[PDB]
RNA sequence: AUGGUGAACUAUGCCUGAAUAGGGUGAAGCCAGAGGAAACUCUGGUGGAGGCUCGUAGCGGUUCUGACGUGCAAAUCGAUC
RNA sequence: UUCAAAUGAGAACUUUGAAGACUGAAGUGGGGAAAGGUUCCACGUCAACAGCAGUUGGACGUGGGUUAGUCGAUCCUAAGAGAUGGGGAAGCUCCGUUUCAAAGGCCUGAUUUUAUGCAGGCCACCAUCGAAAGGGAAUCCGGUUAAGAUUCCGGAACCUGGAUAUGGAUUCUUCACGGUAACGUAACUGAAUGUGGAGACGUCGGCGCGAGCCCUGGGAGGAGUUAUCUUUUCUUCUUAACAGCUUAUCACCCCGGAAUUGGUUUAUCCGGAGAUGGGGUCUUAUGGCUGGAAGAGGCCAGCACCUUUGCUGGCUCCGGUGCGCUUGUGACGGCCCGUGAAAAUCCACAGGAAGGAAUAGUUUUCAUGCCAGGUCGUACUGAUAACCGCAGCAGGUCUCCAAGGUGAACAGCCUCUAGUUGAUAGAAUAAUGUAGAUAAGGGAAGUCGGCAAAAUAGAUCCGUAACUUCGGGAUAAGGAUUGGCUCUAAGGGUCGGGUACGAUCAACUUAGAACUGGUACGGACAAGGGGAAUCUGACUGUCUAAUUAAAACAUAGCAUUGCGAUGGUCAGAAAGUGAUGUUGACGCAAU
């Protein structure tokens, strides 16, 4: 029969972001000379949202240590930053929300937000609304930092790998029922084309594994192997457990 | 003729009527006129003397 | 004069959706729309512009802040956590 | 289409030209074997694809 | 009961396409069409439109003298004079708290 | 489209090396309230615009047409 | 089977434009007032909320299993919706 | 639809006159976008074509017709398209678009062999196409044609480029003064570089103001009606872009220093981070008066004469009103897990390289002056006949302007302006039909089934159950009232009052009371049937264009799965390829 629609999504073509309202992309500073030996201050001059996104961006400008100009940067706003603060970022940096160090200059209980996954790559980690990571220890020898990501997986990094100093803003988007379909519609409008979604046990044979019947059933397990194929993976894929979670999760 | 006969109050009855009371004179049209000229009274009555600040005041509150 | 027993604000919604979720609307919706206070210049005026975003009238400073509320306990509590452990840096 | 490009505009005149009767002369001519014009246009009859 | 017509050939209802209807010598309606309305030069510091500036819109500036577009003072068509005060007062604080930090750390690198 | 009002400044541009040609316009005008009066509109013609003064005073009136340059084509009416 | 041509219909996304009589309802916020030992409770206004409602244009196409059914028409017409 | 005339061999059907109607400003009116392509217009004219006709035509024949510095295109960028160094691919070609690239051009100085070599310092921005609705330099009125006109003619402007002289301003304190201040101005030097603004932005609600329209008094005119009545009915009384002065909610400055808290919006917001008060400053939307400009246009009267067609007179004035209508705009307010383009282009500021006077310099962001503005489109239709449906097809196809009454109303019904009066025709009125109505008594007995039809309906007042997520259910149900005329009562504005009232002008709203009629009155139009339950989907929403609209799909809500980027899911023949990704677990993907 026909490819199916989680397959036709990657040849993005009604399927790419919708991005035209965006205020650019959200990243730290490129890592200088200044922010590797001292430190470097910049002014928020303007906070503001960014469509598709939850949290709000700081917008945050420095001078140029080369060049007689002001250089612009897009940061993701931690909690509590606000317009005309300075921000500090740099290896000497003090301990303040708002400002961005790398991780080896903090101590373990540091709460921090858009850290690099390897130094200079100006940020992945935990960027969402509400999200932080913690830093849980240090290793000085072979100087990595190690930390607990929002998913609860433990990782190790770069001591220079950088990071902000606090948690994003926008906290507790998610606490709010969306009520209604509508809500819903306009939230993805500025995302991507991924709503509303048919499901595959309504659709026939053709369309997918779950499709067709006199009745509406999956018929066999939909939990799905790994080493299953384009066309094959609908459902729980890579399932190692299943059915409703009972009892305490929290990664021990 | 008829304009006449109107601004002389005939042809007014509840035969007369199809719109809904508020739809002929809107409530809020009415209380806006009224309170614009409670209003106003006060204005001039502080600007005189007639009335002091603080009767004004309360005046206002309670208009 | 008591305009409703208990929808409040969520009265907008009528008969919809179900009760329950007009509850935890009812009390984020309260938490959004409220007036807030402004720490740098005292003024009970800081409004929300579009979740995070928190700004004040007057003087004009804005915050990013909770998607409902310009405070939120978890920044909270990470606030006066960095507070503690800063303090150890130059003790 | 009342705001033309000059390459329509001139395929037009060159159509507009090309509506006319057999030149009656010819019909005269040694050998001559043309009838009439076989090739006329109308425009309520028959469009021109531009 | 005298209606009107646009007079370009847009017939659609766009920003660019308003339209005031004006009776002429003749004695008749018209339509007229009509610019777009300028908006306020705004203050690079706080951002209320500033005072003393003519409005036009942007090319309309290079028509006018020099004089519609300044006030007499210290970033005069740039910024809104109280923003110009906060700077003055800022700058001179500052500068007169630098020479504070010198000498008191000088005094630190000779006592110690 | 101009308008001019200073009796010496007009006399400056009647001369000027453009000003080829002028007009002078007569309006009957009523008086206040009561009668009517003879309005009298000097209209230079310059190069980019077009200067019209108002004498009011049927006096001023005519020694003024008597100062107009005797290379001036006005237009009398 | 091989190699080509179509998104002028239509499905969906994106960019840029445009359009939508008149009514009914009366949510937050706000003013004044009344009771009560207290806690607290009531009344009148104001305000103008909603994938709210009556209903045109719009968009749709429910019933007559109406018209037509060698048609106005290879899907239309009328009433009702 | 009708009478008559004219024309013609011929007239139900052409032209003109008369009459009767219609569309009824949500148009059968006045223009446009796509599309057509001459259909436009004149003259001639009927073989075919317009399912009767034809003297008529969107037909046939022959001609005429589309005028721009300012209206568009052209320029800019949007989704996106797409060259180039390159990398894949046997290859047609696929990828990538600033990429693993030695990626280029400006300002003036150096020349006084001379024409443009090198001397500085920059600037590293690295194609290009992509909007006749987005952005955007500048034009208006009157007249004029068989058919063009914001395009011609008349008159009056404005922009852009280029030239430049004269005046003014500035300077011996060189690069202006004034004002405490907001800031004023006719000017008032300013390279590199930097920075700021404008361009530039959602939606709804009430309120305030402008414009045009609507209603209306006086007056000066023309028309209509006049047995009777009406100081009456209809109509004309207009002012462009542009320019001078003036004009504003907002905002801001100076004085001052606030509890007895004041000020204040319809909407409860503001003040020791300086209110209320007084006095000033600013934007110029918008309006006023004047210039343009009465010479125009509009309406009349009085003579002239086959003619081109004139000639001469007048008058074109002063006001009122508002929850009106449409549109514009402001100050605000609601809303969002939605917060509602970009670029060209224009200005400003910070900076201070440089250049510049007293025996005479500086100045074209002040005034006035001179020259030039190419190229293509411009006719007309835009639809019950100019487009698409084989056609002059009851279908389909984006949009602006919008008068009076009734009435809540852009509804229906009647009307003014404009436009139509096209659709084969005549004679009869059998059956059976289609479409529109009515029926005594009974009242669903008809039928699978109340299918069809009938009943109900507006507004004011009264009255309103179960149950409920407390929001509803609800116009629940159920009732009364409603015309005409004639009265009373309540609801407002503007003014002067030493430091209690008076006088005046202008609006339907609501309630009550008489009188009155064949008991009628939402009098046509317009306008909900209601109730009790079972099954079933929560709801609003969605689909089988053309036999299924549903209980099917969606949805919010609930729950499960995968994944920390050297990744999950997915694309590709391959790749220095691609979607999610301008992304990061409050996330993306999969059920
Ligand atoms: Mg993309
Ligand atoms: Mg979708
Ligand atoms: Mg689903
Ligand atoms: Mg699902
Ligand atoms: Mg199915
Ligand atoms: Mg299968
Ligand atoms: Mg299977
Ligand atoms: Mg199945
Ligand atoms: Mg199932
Ligand atoms: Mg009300
Ligand atoms: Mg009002
Ligand atoms: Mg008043
Ligand atoms: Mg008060
Ligand atoms: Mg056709
Ligand atoms: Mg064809
Ligand atoms: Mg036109
Ligand atoms: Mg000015
Ligand atoms: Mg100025
Ligand atoms: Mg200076
Ligand atoms: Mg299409
Ligand atoms: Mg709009
Ligand atoms: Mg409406
Ligand atoms: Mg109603
Ligand atoms: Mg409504
Ligand atoms: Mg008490
Ligand atoms: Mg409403
Ligand atoms: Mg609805
Ligand atoms: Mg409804
Ligand atoms: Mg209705
Ligand atoms: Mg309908
Ligand atoms: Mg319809
Ligand atoms: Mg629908
Ligand atoms: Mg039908
Ligand atoms: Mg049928
Ligand atoms: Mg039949
Ligand atoms: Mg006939
Ligand atoms: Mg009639
Ligand atoms: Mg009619
Ligand atoms: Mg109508
Ligand atoms: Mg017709
Ligand atoms: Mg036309
Ligand atoms: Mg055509
Ligand atoms: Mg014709
Ligand atoms: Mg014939
Ligand atoms: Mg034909
Ligand atoms: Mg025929
Ligand atoms: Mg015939
Ligand atoms: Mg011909
Ligand atoms: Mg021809
Ligand atoms: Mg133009
Ligand atoms: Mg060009
Ligand atoms: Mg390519
Ligand atoms: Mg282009
Ligand atoms: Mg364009
Ligand atoms: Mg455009
Ligand atoms: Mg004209
Ligand atoms: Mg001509
Ligand atoms: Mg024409
Ligand atoms: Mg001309
Ligand atoms: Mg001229
Ligand atoms: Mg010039
Ligand atoms: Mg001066
Ligand atoms: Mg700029
Ligand atoms: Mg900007
Ligand atoms: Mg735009
Ligand atoms: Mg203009
Ligand atoms: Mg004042
Ligand atoms: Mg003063
Ligand atoms: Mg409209
Ligand atoms: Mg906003
Ligand atoms: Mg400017
Ligand atoms: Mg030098
Ligand atoms: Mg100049
Ligand atoms: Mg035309
Ligand atoms: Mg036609
Ligand atoms: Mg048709
Ligand atoms: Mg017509
Ligand atoms: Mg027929
Ligand atoms: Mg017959
Ligand atoms: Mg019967
Ligand atoms: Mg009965
Ligand atoms: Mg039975
Ligand atoms: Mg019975
Ligand atoms: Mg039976
Ligand atoms: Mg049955
Ligand atoms: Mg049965
Ligand atoms: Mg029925
Ligand atoms: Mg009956
Ligand atoms: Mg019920
Ligand atoms: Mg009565
Ligand atoms: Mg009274
Ligand atoms: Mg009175
Ligand atoms: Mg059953
Ligand atoms: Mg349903
Ligand atoms: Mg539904
Ligand atoms: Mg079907
Ligand atoms: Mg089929
Ligand atoms: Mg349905
Ligand atoms: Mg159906
Ligand atoms: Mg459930
Ligand atoms: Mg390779
Ligand atoms: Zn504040």
């Amino acid at each position: 029969g026909r490819v199916i629609r989680n397959q036709r999504k990657g040849a993005g073509s009604i399927f790419t972001s919708h991005t035209r309202l965006r205020q650019g992309a959200a990243k730290l500073r490129t890592l200088d000379y200044a922010e590797r030996h001292g430190y470097i201050r910049g002014i928020v001059k303007q906070i503001v949202h960014d469509s598709g996104r939850g949290a709000p961006l700081a917008k945050v400008v420095f001078r140029d240590p080369y060049k007689y100009r002001l250089r612009e940067e897009i940061f993701i706003a931690n909690e509590g930053v606000h317009t005309g603060q300075f921000i500090y970022a740099g290896k000497k940096a003090s301990l303040n929300v708002g400002n961005v160090l790398p991780l080896g200059s903090v101590p373990e209980g540091t709460i921090v937000s858009n850290v690099e996954e390897k130094p200079g790559d100006r940020g992945a980690l935990a960027r969402a609304s509400g999200n932080y990571v913690i830093i849980i220890g240090h290793n000085p020898d072979e100087n990595k930092t190690r930390v607990r990501l929002p998913s609860g997986a433990k990782k190790v990094i770069s001591s220079d790998a950088r990071g902000v100093i606090g948690v994003i803003a926008g906290g507790g988007r998610v606490d709010k029922p969306l009520l209604k379909a509508g809500r819903a519609f306009h939230k993805y409008r500025l995302k991507r084309n991924s709503w509303p979604k048919t499901r595959g046990v309504a659709m026939n044979p053709v369309d997918h594994p779950h499709g067709g019947g006199n009745h509406q059933h999956i018929g066999k397990a939909s939990t799905i192997s790994r080493g299953a194929v384009s066309g094959q993976k609908a459902g729980l894929i890579a399932a190692r457990r299943t059915g409703l979670l009972r009892g305490s999760q929290k990664t021990q | 003729a008829h304009a006449q006969s109107k601004r002389e109050g005939r042809h007014s009855g509840y035969g007369k009527r199809k719109g809904t009371r508020e739809a002929r004179l809107p409530s809020q049209v009415v209380w806006i006129r009224r309170l614009r000229v409670l209003r106003r009274l006060l204005a001039k009555y502080r600007d005189a003397g007639k009335i002091d600040k603080h009767l004004y005041h309360v005046l206002y509150k309670e208009s | 004069a008591k305009r409703t027993k208990k929808v409040g604000i969520t009265g907008k919604y009528g008969v919809r959706y179900g009760s329950s979720l007009r509850r935890q609307v009812k009390k984020l919706e309260i938490q959004q729309h409220a007036r807030y206070d402004c720490s740098f210049c005292g003024k009970k005026t800081v409004k929300r512009g579009a979740a995070g975003i928190w700004t004040c009238s007057c003087c004009k400073k804005t915050v990013a802040g909770g998607a409902y509320t310009v405070s939120t306990a978890a920044a909270a509590t990470v606030r006066s956590t960095i507070r503690r452990l800063r303090e150890m840096v130059e003790a | 289409a009342a705001q033309k490009s000059f390459r329509i505009k001139q395929k037009m005149a060159k159509a507009k030209k090309q509506n006319r009767p057999l030149p009656q002369w010819i019909r005269l001519r040694t050998n001559n074997t043309i009838r009439y014009n076989a090739k006329r246009r109308n425009w309520r009859r028959t469009k021109m694809n531009i | 009961a005298q209606r009107v017509t646009f007079r370009r050939r847009n017939p659609y209802n766009t920003r660019s396409n308003k339209i005031k209807v004006v009776k002429t010598p003749g004695g008749i309606l018209r339509a007229q069409h009509v610019k777009k309305l300028a908006t306020r030069p705004k203050c690079g510091d706080c951002g209320s439109a500033l005072q003393g500036i003519s409005t036009l819109r942007p090319r309309q500036y290079a028509t006018v003298s020099k004089t519609h577009k300044t006030v007499s003072r210290a970033y005069g068509g740039s910024r809104c004079a109280n923003c110009v005060k906060e700077r003055i007062i800022r700058a001179f604080l500052i500068e007169e708290q630098k020479i504070v930090k010198k000498v008191v750390k000088e005094q630190t690198e000779a006592a110690k | 489209a101009r308008e001019i009002t200073d009796i010496k400044q007009f006399l400056e541009l009647t001369r000027r090396a453009d000003v080829k040609t002028a007009t002078v316009k007569i309006n009957k005008k009523l008086n206040k309230a009561g009668k009517p009066f003879r309005q009298t509109k000097f209209k230079v013609r310059g190069s980019s615009s077009l200067y019209t003064l108002v004498i009011n005073d049927a006096g001023k009136a005519k020694k003024l047409i008597q100062s107009l340059p005797p290379t001036l084509k006005v237009n009398r009416l």
